[PDB]
């Protein structure tokens, strides 16, 4: 899925209940791999220290 | 046709002179006709993002529902 | 930075008050002065504190780095920012525990030819670039990185009076720490004993980034070699926490020791 | 008087008829933090009482050869009731303390112990290697640790201790003991009082940090003068030590932190 | 950068009953996640990023 | 967005000018926005020692006994 | 509207889209001991934002053969973070409730949960032994228990189970469970909610009692009208429990308890 529109879309099924997460990440915005590449984190690699609340939506 | 502004003093020392008076204000004055000449006086202003973040015709309240 | 007291006179006493005994177990020291045990006389002090203040202790470039490129990798170093590299500022700053300051950073550049009768070259120019912890660091000395776009340089020419910039307290905290008594991380129970493990006393593994430092000149095949002496000032200094000084040799950036641990001679106790 | 005193901090009471006075370090004494200092967003917790009081940690004794003891803050107290739980479901945490350290003797005794409160006390390694002492032996817990009469490396390549080796004249850093005194601190010396007690307002270069990453303070105890008694070459006098956190305020709730051990 | 001592936290996502979904409909979908900074967000020290490079 | 302040001299000159006027004073002008730009006053202020010398709880004097 | 709402206790929210209001038991909202009705001397503990806060307890399955299920408050919660600390840490605690139950399908789905809060929920047992209860069966925790169809009797005298035998149309305890209305509740009907909210105050005859003795609530959860799939003979969908204390207030801090279990 990486470095395709795939790489966006996390899959969710019907199945029954299970504990285990759905996805995982780790708050640096501007080393994770999944958060460095986004506009917040493209801007983040321009700077040495960042500070503030973050938010994430879900569609 | 000097300008006077004053600076946002970081660290501080054990003076006075740290926390008032021209010793924490600094001086400009151009010398060039050109505006193009002059060094950025980085005095500048901030905006809404609102252009950006909420481009929306019928204006929304985070706390009401957004699709009525 | 001020004026002293003066002392008056006092004559002699046969007095209930006692000043001259004390009793140190409660932690104070005894603010007693020689008119409480002596006959004194009235003297008016002229004599001031103004050189003892925490910022004109401070106020002295001191040598932090000797950073060498040899312009014939060698055509371009990198220098981890510190203090500790040299032992003079660094006793001084740790007579406190944290700090808060800002410095001014003077940069000494001497070169030479490495033979007495070869080779010859035009006036060098150097670039000294910061790398804040994150940017891309050098790997050629000439690379797209020395581009320096958002990076603070400084242009160098060879023979100009030392170059000097001023860097404002950058700290992620409130004040720097001399002293950590801690780590970066913390193992877990159940981890790999390589997991969780970290310094002691360490705290981020790039506090401040470091110097690249390069000659910009085409490098003839002449052999020349340059030192880049950096020269810091804590200016516009606040102090906290006393300690007493380091009285034994250096071992490493820690507290570490080895070495010089006996550091007192040998004198009587009945000889002056 | 200078010498009778009654501390109460939540259910304990500690009682003196035989103190020096008390000091509290720096003249500050322990405090919330201030909203114009404040960092982390959310709402603190404050145990109070349920973390605020006195616990025992475990008694040490002192004998003609003792070289002296050492502990770190929080970490003594990090198993202690609902100060320890709170410590370990927040990822910040900030607290200061009353120190208050015991030791009765009788008349015909002597001896002096010096009680110093180092802010950020670092202590010195055994290895070659920097800043090599690993997290569970810098870590002991209540039962703290010891100071020694000689640096002694440790040259085990395959299995190093790094651990600590405070030698005692350097302070255990490199430091000469004798100038420890420009740390808050007291003296217990036999002919003259039981205890020391000493006040520690919270000190760090934040306003509030990992608990169990940084320990912000340390507790040292040096046998300044040995102790002695009528003709018994053997001697042995308990030193009990307890401490109470003050103004314990903890950010940054999630699940519990259980670190390695040993 | 990824550094311990200015180590953030996790971010994960479970489910807290389940998907439900009818007969004759797709029993698998997807989710988007965005991420923007709240007004309270600020960056300083400014430096180079290590997203773009030029070989020769 | 000048400071003028007074030295404090210490070898005088055989001069009225060693004694008083603008000859004792010196003269001060920031060029620089950033605080960190600047140089140190050096008007730096003292305190006292007694969080140091004497962190006691219950304050004590000299002539009276410590231990009481 | 009736439907829409959002709950955030601590640092935990809980939303809803499909909601039947929420239900405020007998009117009352949950409150500290007054002054005036205060019993214990010593200061009280007071969590605040680290045990008030939205604990999940384990997800159950709902299927057509379903009886019920039932838990007990605050037995339910005791492992449940730092609430559960201060719940063992003290001899006495006292705390109100906010249940939010659960349970999402779809618009071909048919059935109807009837949740209600229950003080003093005393449940019948298995053997011809009155009060035979053992207290390991009658706190389950967090997995809480069962309904059954039927009353079957212990009669293994070697070994008696003693544990409870709750028929579901006698609720468990010889009463008509369609008169169960009369205690505070709310319905999970598929084609009308998602879930039900109830807010639950400290009801009990003291003002404060032992958590670790006594259950103040019950949550009993019925199968009203069973479940059913447009032609699945086969379903199952799942109902979680997420229970937030409120107003908590502990007395009487000592050593731990740590109860017998199993
Ligand atoms: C407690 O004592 C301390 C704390 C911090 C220190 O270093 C912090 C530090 C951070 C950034 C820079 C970068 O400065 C530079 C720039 Cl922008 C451009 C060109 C050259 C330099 Cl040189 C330099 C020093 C030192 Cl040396 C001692």
């Amino acid at each position: 899925r990486k470095n395709t529109m795939d790489m966006y879309r996390v899959e969710l099924n019907d199945a029954a209940h299970s504990d285990t997460p759905i996805l995982c990440l780790s708050l640096s915005p501007a080393s994770d791999p999944r958060l460095a590449h986004t506009m917040l984190g493209e801007i983040l690699n321009y700077y040495t220290h960042w500070a503030g609340s973050l938010k994430f939506t879900f569609l | 046709g000097a300008q006077v502004s004053s600076q946002k003093v970081g660290a501080h020392e054990n003076s006075n002179r740290a926390y008032g008076g021209s010793t924490i204000n600094y001086t400009t004055i151009n010398y060039y006709r050109d505006s193009a000449s002059n060094a950025a006086s980085k005095q500048d202003f901030a905006q809404d993002p609102s252009k950006f973040t909420e481009p929306i015709k019928d204006v929304l309240i985070k706390t009401a529902p957004t699709l009525n | 930075a001020n004026n002293l007291p003066d002392t008056q006179s006092s004559g002699p006493a046969h007095s209930k008050e006692t000043p001259a005994l004390t009793a140190v177990e409660t932690g104070a020291t005894n603010p007693l002065v020689p008119s409480d045990t002596v006959q004194t006389r009235h003297v008016i002090q002229k004599r001031t504190r103004s050189e003892s203040t925490v910022e004109s202790f401070f106020a002295r470039g001191a040598c932090v780095a000797i950073i060498e490129v040899d312009n014939d990798s060698k055509l371009f170093s990198v220098w981890k920012i510190t203090y500790k590299d040299t032992v003079q500022l660094r006793r001084k700053l740790e007579f406190f525990t944290y700090s808060r300051f800002d410095m001014e950073f003077t940069f000494v550049v001497t070169s030479n030819y490495t033979d007495a009768n070869n080779g010859h070259a035009l006036n060098q120019v150097y670039q000294i670039m910061y790398i804040p912890p994150g940017a891309p660091i050098p790997g050629k000395w000439n690379d797209y990185t020395w581009q320096t776009s958002s990076n603070p340089s400084v242009f160098y020419t060879y023979g100009a009076p030392p170059a000097r910039i001023s860097v404002p307290y950058v700290g992620i905290a409130n004040a720097y720490s001399h002293f950590y008594d801690g780590f970066a991380k913390v193992p877990l129970a159940g981890q790999a004993s390589t997991e969780g493990d970290s310094l002691y006393g360490a705290a981020s593994l790039n506090d401040f980034g470091s110097l690249a430092v390069r000659v910009v000149n085409d490098h003839n095949p002449t052999k020349l070699t340059s030192k880049i002496r950096v020269y810091m000032k804590p200016k516009h200094v606040r102090v906290w926490c006393p300690r007493p000084p380091r009285a034994v040799p250096y071992y490493g950036p820690g507290v570490d020791y080895k070495d010089g641990l006996a550091p007192l001679p040998g004198k009587g106790l009945t000889t002056y | 008087s200078v010498r009778v005193m009654q501390l109460t901090l939540g259910n304990s009471t500690i009682t003196t008829q035989e103190a020096a006075n008390s000091v509290v370090a720096y003249g500050r004494w322990p405090e919330y933090i201030k909203d114009s200092e404040a960092n982390p967003v959310d709402q603190p917790t404050e145990p109070d009482v349920a973390a605020c009081r006195f616990y025992t940690l475990d008694t040490v004794t002192w004998r003609k050869e003792s070289r002296g003891w050492w502990w770190k803050l929080p970490d003594a107290l990090k198993d202690m009731g609902l100060f320890g739980q709170n410590m370990f479901y927040h990822y910040l945490g900030r607290a200061g303390y009353t120190v208050h350290v015991q030791c009765n003797a009788s008349k015909f005794h002597q001896g002096a112990l010096g009680v110093f409160a180092v802010p950020e006390m670092c202590l010195a390694g055994d290895s070659t290697t920097h800043m090599f002492t690993k997290y569970e032996n810098a870590n002991p817990g209540e039962k703290g640790g010891e100071f020694k009469g000689s640096f002694t490396l440790d040259t085990n390549a395959t299995n190093p201790a790094r651990n600590f080796c405070p030698v005692d004249y350097l302070f255990g850093s490199g430091v000469l003991a004798g100038n420890a005194f420009v740390y808050p601190h007291q003296i217990i010396n036999l002919r003259t009082n039981n205890c020391a007690t000493l006040v520690l307002p919270y000190v760090n270069s934040l306003s509030i940090d990992s608990m169990t990453k940084h320990n912000n303070w340390g507790i040292a105890i040096l046998p300044l003068a040995p102790l002695d008694f009528a003709t018994e070459s053997s001697t042995e006098i308990p030193i009990t030590l307890t401490i109470a956190p003050m103004c314990c305020e903890f950010n940054g709730l999630r699940n519990i932190t259980v670190p390695r051990t040993q | 950068i990824n550094d311990s001592f200015t180590e953030g936290g996790y971010i994960s996502m479970f489910y807290q009953t389940r998907v439900v979904v009818p007969l004759s409909t797709p029993r698998k979908m997807d989710i988007l996640g965005f991420v923007s900074a709240c007004n309270d967000f600020s960056v300083r020290l400014l430096r180079d990023t290590t997203h773009i490079s030029q070989e020769a």
